């Protein structure tokens, strides 16, 4: 995050006709502090239908890749499973896995505002998201156990297509050139 | 009632969370979530613990946490709380120790117009607490009651997570207000989980030392415990945890020349220690929990969490440091011995051989601490506290009793007669929280609680310093000294307090005995040869 | 001599030249400098130290220090939570108008946020307490600069003294004055010419007359803070203890709620009684206020305007002032009446009677709780006698040391004007509770100034009276007495104290004593009720 | 609800107390007291500004503050609103201008949580304002509503007298809280306030013997001094002068004064920082509120009024008024033999061109320095500048609230409106060139032009040491920050009217009152401005 460093200065401001005091041998730092490694593992059971949100500054997670993601832009995508923003109102899922901080899309909003679905925040550092008044637990990472189920695969695909479908025809029978139009074209 | 049922899911969440005791203050007003605590205290789910004087309260909530370890919360309610509660919130910051503030205001009533009754306002709660956190008020729609119950449950775990850095590992005290208007509970988890889990957390930063560098390890408050530096010299501050059994007396530093340190925790002990810890010629790897790293002149090499070590000491280094701790220790016994006036040493040196496993001991700030580390306690098996986190020395008698009562009540929870808490303080320390013997017959009293008092009618640290030069005699001793006469056998007495003055070689026998109450042992000590004893013991280093 | 050493004896003179006479002084060691500077002046009598080991007490003696002559106080104290300490007094001295400066020391602010020993977030802790929050420039050893760093920190210094003392602002109030100091902190630039302080700012003038028709049925309410107005002397005044009164009409606070005024004219800062707190909240009734400073109370929400005095037009009607002058009679009458009555000595027979004892000349401080109502309702007539009380926010800490300071300050006001008569009277009027929270006040050292003539009274109900005048479960402390022994608290510090009964009372105050004592009289309270509310059902 | 009630109480006792304008800006809540806001901005009784950009919006309640004297407010509803109001607040207090911030605070969500969309606070406001009120939430009582509304107009003006500095003679920013869950009550009659607050008085009379040689310095925030205007005055710009004896700046180097009298706070020029330094001068400084300006600490006494005994020796009055001719002619002279086109050339050009009843708001760096050296006579003319932070943002906004505000005065005395001028630096313009958007639906001054002295960046850092020709290798991109804009082609995207124009048409182009709100550019030189002062100097 930002930090405010505030340096008193006073005459003779500019530098004296021309020694400087040495640092550290070799260009390192004064004082050398590694980058920390924060971990925080979290069980999560897949086999009970999940969707994965992930928002700004999610971190990326291989063992759940193969689950549906409603992914804003800015998350750096881990998975191979698009879940698109407009199918998620179409979909119940048992339990909800929110990467990061999501911040983008009303439904989802709407989704994680519902305190009757349970949610594991799984964050890059020490803050979370308050978005959902039901988050089960924390964590930085998933311990999984289980698989998700072939159905519930089929239905979040089914109306990815739909979505996908939905926004591509309409954008294509539209008689004006939108701000939508243009980000299709420069995506 | 919203009110009431928010108050009652906001005391339940607590609890989940591991509030076993509350403080409270009678104010102007009505504190917060009165009901729903009375009825948790009631119920034996919580401890209530209610005192007038509110400095020495936030104190008696200090104790209270760093007893057992557990958050503790103070509700309190008048427009002095927020002055008074300040000496405890600064010390909590510092400690980093999990106290919940909770305040109640009221959006009803105007702000800023005149004095508040409720929360008149300073400027350091801004800067002293991880979180400052307010419910909403409790707004009246029976649809919602699920989704406000998840709210409210949600928001109890963040601010508890804040004051015991379950996330952050930088424990500390946070701001929780519910607001409120004048004038069957909707349930958490199953099993009494807590509504927001969140499971053990590890801050990892490594750094490559190699031990075969000649290493001392000076460890501090808030101390880890490091297998792989168990066989290094080590001095140890009294509410470190020791990591090994090679000690390494503080005063036989200067008599050796380490090529490195290893740092652990926060140092606030002897000037040899931050000597050494400046000595541009001598790199210090400081190991630390949380965001900052002690350095007050900057000449630390790198800071981390753990060391990923290299090599071993060379056992001539060993033998080194093992004969300058005899000579140390050696010094320290032979000239009390050769010292005829009893002084705080002398009493530090007693208290420290009577410890035994499983006893909590206490320490007051000035020559109490740095006298039993001079006495060379081995504080293993021991639960240490001492106020590190300012070194203030108010409110430390309530400092005692919270703890006292927060380990007996651990024990309690075992099933197991209660563990010994034995508190070691000056006499300037004990007249300053006296008012904190006064428990009335309503509140919580602990049933091992001795507290020891060494009384040389001042301060005798200043006897040790650049104010106690005899060059300085004559303008020191009113200005340092400040001698007072209190006669301690009476303060007591006028609180209902078991009190006795004794002699030091009474002392270890008298705290073997069962006291079985709070109890108050004085013992009369000298200062005006503080100096030369001290003076002598280096001549015999 | 070493920056330190020279930064802190040109403030403690800059200090002095702005007419502070008493410092108190708590010991550290980071406050070397300081203290031995003011221990230096204290020895050549240029001003009177006072060596305190609790902070928050010390505090609260600086208050009493201030209050009881009227001159700006400072009191020192080392770094850490000795000045979070402070915190209790800076918020009394904010809302009472206190010039009490909190001169602490400190370690060099970039030392914050290295784990220094003893050091905290002190500049600023305050916040909105304080007049102003001003630090001086950590002390370098540039030889040539010192005379321009001399001008600096005794102009800092004049800045201080005069958000202090309200002098430009007429609001006088805590101020907290930071000096970071770096070792070695142990052992002078000159001022101005003829002892005048480095910059000479002169008390203000702040006027704000105010038209007022006094042929409108009219009472004055006057409290904490209230000026004195010549042309209103002739109105009925419903005057707190601590108010100083205009003129010789006294409307007693019982008799309010028995009359029905046309307007209302509030003096200062009421905080005292019921009666009056509702008739301010009375939207029909409308209240002019009038007040020496630039603040003015929110009590009422029918404040028509503000000002410092009156203009005024008319004259109130004989009727008027005939009627509120009986209706005060009665509402005495029907006390004193009720308390000879009442079988069982309470604290308001106590007050009665402590009210009865004082004499011209008399300075009477008051606790919170029920000793300053009770002294109202027993009916003290003030004119001539210095009534202090902390009434910025009425708390409890803090209320003996307040006695002491402000003892110590009127005698050392008395000395001065070259009479040879013994220094006057001091007394007192606490409860049990608010004692016992203070008894720690009491300490003083053998070498530290002790009053000459103080008397406390503890009027000692074993408890806390005012809630019998009536919750939590923090009240169920009150639900059982405290059973704290007085006597034994006071032979802790060393202090004279007696039990007497309240006939004793009269007697035993004019007798002189020991320079300092504590008189307890024991008290009942579980009659309270019953004795309060016969006196209004005899009015 | 009883929410819209309170609301339009509040805004009918802001109208009573003189408020006449309120900024607001769009965000994701309502504003503050919004629709009682628009009701009163439809029925004409308040006159409401919309803006996009926060920050601009902040500094144009500032102009429309300075321009007549009354208090403003801006009321806004962000996360971003306290970020981007902070240097107009911090402005606003430095420079005691009353400046009403509005907040609305929802008592039934979570603090502390997350990030608030509204009031996204940092540190400032609590060394900034005057005062922090809030008032409570408005609640259900029909049996207390003439309580209700005693409270209500009771805080309010407990806002509006904070902010003047009614009682305490320190005008400043307020926060002013109206919270918000989610037949008006009257006032007094004939429009009276609330609580009235009549005319205060602080006083605190200095003596002060004119026999010794003095000068008077005077800066922002001065007062009028009777017994003084006859001294000799080196007046700033925004200092209101008493007297016809005027100090040019650069005299006062070749003078030794004896004793200074300093009216209320100076800024300008080095010569006036060493002598108010000098330890061998006393100074004496009056001014108005809780502090006075001493950098060095060298003052001898600080007060509000002088009382005055003797008369000054005529040698001394003689040989500043020798001085100070000898000051003119050498700037004039040397900006007759300058070819180049410079700041200090515009600044003299305008000068010239303003007459009684102008207001002129002059900006940061040289073009307020650039007037007092080119000797303006500030009589009769209400001069303005930021000079509390002296920063070189919020011009154009500061310029356009205060045109605005002064020509608001003018309509309510029943010809054209006064004439508003302002001179800003190409830097200064570029800061705030977003100022320019003004929407169709908000009020456009009609008399407002602004003259921008263009020499492509920071001519100020040519006349310090920076500027120093050993520095010629390096002062150019990190002091001199040349940038090439097109001040033409930015003004057209905004749609307004702009020119290029050289000094000696400048006059003739003021004169004549032009379609509205307009730009004039002028084309100047800074790299011939050290020898351009050199040489003024040099003739000294
Ligand atoms: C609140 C506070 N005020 C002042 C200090 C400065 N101080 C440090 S040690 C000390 C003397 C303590 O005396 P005592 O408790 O009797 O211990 P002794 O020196 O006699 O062993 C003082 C005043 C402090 N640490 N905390
Ligand atoms: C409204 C309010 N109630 C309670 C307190 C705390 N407090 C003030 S006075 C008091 C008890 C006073 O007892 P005592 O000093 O014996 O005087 P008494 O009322 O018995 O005469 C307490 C607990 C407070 N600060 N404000
Ligand atoms: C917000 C802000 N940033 C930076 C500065 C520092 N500064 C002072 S004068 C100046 C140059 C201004 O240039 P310009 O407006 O073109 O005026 P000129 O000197 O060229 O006449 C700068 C950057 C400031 N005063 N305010
Ligand atoms: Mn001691
Ligand atoms: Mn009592
Ligand atoms: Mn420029």
């Amino acid at each position: 995050g930002p930090v405010h460093f505030d340096i008193p200065l006073r005459e003779p401001l500019v530098p004296d006709p021309e020694v400087t005091p040495p640092g550290r041998p070799a260009g390192k730092p004064w004082t050398y502090t590694p980058p920390v490694t924060f971990d925080q593992p979290l069980d999560i059971d897949l086999s009970v239908d999940t969707v994965v949100i992930s928002g700004h500054g999610a971190g990326v997670h291989p063992n759940l890749a193969a689950l549906p993601t409603v992914a804003e832009p800015t998350a750096p995508r881990s998975g191979d499973n698009p879940l698109h923003p407009l199918a998620l109102p179409l979909l119940r899922p048992q339990q909800v896995i929110m990467l990061g901080r999501p911040t983008l899309h009303r439904p989802v909003s709407v989704l994680l505002a519902d305190a009757e679905v349970p949610v594991f925040a799984l964050t890059t550092g020490p803050r979370w998201p308050d978005v959902s008044g039901n988050s089960q637990a924390t964590g930085t990472r998933a311990v999984t156990t289980g698989a998700p189920r072939p159905a519930w695969l089929d239905r979040c695909a089914a109306m990815n297509r739909h979505a996908i479908a939905a926004v591509r025809e309409q954008l294509a029978a539209h008689p004006l050139t939108t701000g939508l139009h243009v980000a299709a074209a420069v995506s | 009632n919203p009110s009431t049922t928010q108050a009652r899911v906001v005391v339940d969440e607590l609890i989940r969370g591991g509030v076993r005791d509350v403080v409270l203050c009678p104010g102007s007003r009505n504190a917060p979530l009165a009901f729903a605590l009375q009825d948790a205290d009631r119920s034996g789910r919580i401890r209530l613990h209610v005192r007038i004087d509110e400095r020495t309260a936030g104190y008696l909530a200090i104790g209270l946490a760093i007893g057992a370890g557990a958050p503790v919360c103070v509700a309190m309610t008048s427009g002095t709380a927020v002055a008074n509660l300040g000496p405890a919130v600064v010390e909590a910051n510092y400690a980093r120790v999990p106290l919940i503030v909770l305040s109640a205001n009221r959006p009803y009533e105007l702000l800023g117009t005149g004095a508040n009754q409720t929360m008149e306002q300073l400027g350091y709660f801004g800067t002293q607490v991880r979180a400052s956190i307010s419910l909403g008020l409790a707004e009246d729609a029976p649809e919602r009651t699920s989704a406000l119950n998840a709210t409210w449950r949600s928001a109890t775990c963040r601010v508890l997570a804040a004051a015991t850095g379950a996330r952050t590992a930088n424990a500390g005290p946070v701001h929780f207000d519910i607001p409120l208007r004048e004038p069957v509970t909707p349930p958490g988890r199953p099993a009494g989980k807590p509504w927001t889990y969140t499971p053990p957390v590890t801050f990892d930063q490594p750094l490559d030392i190699d031990l075969s560098v000649d290493t001392v390890v000076i460890s501090g408050h808030g101390a880890g415990v490091h297998p792989n530096l168990a066989a290094l010299p080590t001095v140890a501050e009294p509410t470190a945890p020791r990591s090994g059994d090679n000690p390494l007396h503080p005063l036989a530093l200067p008599l050796l020349r380490p090529q490195q340190v290893i740092m652990l925790g926060r140092p606030t002990l002897h000037r040899p220690v931050s000597v050494l810890l400046a000595d541009a010629e001598v790199p210090v790897f400081a190991l630390t929990t949380g965001p900052r790293w002690p350095d007050v002149s900057g000449n630390s090499q790198a800071t981390g969490t753990r060391a990923v070590t290299t090599g071993a000491p060379r056992p001539a280094w060993l033998d080194r440091c093992a004969a300058m701790n005899r000579h140390a220790i050696a010094a320290v016994r032979e000239q009390l011995a050769a010292h005829p006036l009893t002084t705080g040493l002398h009493v530090a040196a007693a208290v420290s051989h009577a410890l035994r496993p499983g006893d909590q001991l206490v320490l007051g700030a000035s020559n109490p601490v740095r006298d039993v580390a001079l006495a060379g306690l081995d504080t293993r098996g021991i639960r240490v506290r001492s106020n590190r986190g300012v070194a203030g020395i108010d409110g430390t008698v309530s400092t005692a009793i919270g703890a006292a009562l927060a380990y007996e009540g651990a024990h309690e929870r075992t099933g197991s007669s209660p563990p010994r808490t034995i508190a070691l303080i000056g006499d300037l320390t004990f007249v300053h929280d006296s008012s904190g013997l006064l428990i009335g017959p309503t509140e919580p009293i602990p049933r091992s609680l001795t507290i020891v008092v060494s009384n040389d009618n001042g301060g005798g640290i200043f006897e040790l310093l650049e104010q106690g030069d005899p060059r300085f005699s004559d303008v020191s001793s009113r200005i340092f000294g400040t001698p007072h006469d209190v006669d301690v056998g009476a303060l007591c007495r006028a609180y209902h307090v078991e009190s006795r003055q004794i002699e030091v070689d009474e002392l270890g026998p008298t705290l073997d005995q069962p006291g079985a109450g709070m109890r108050v042992l004085e013992v009369k000590a000298d200062r005006s040869s503080l100096r030369q004893l001290h003076a002598a013991i280096k001549a015999a280093l």
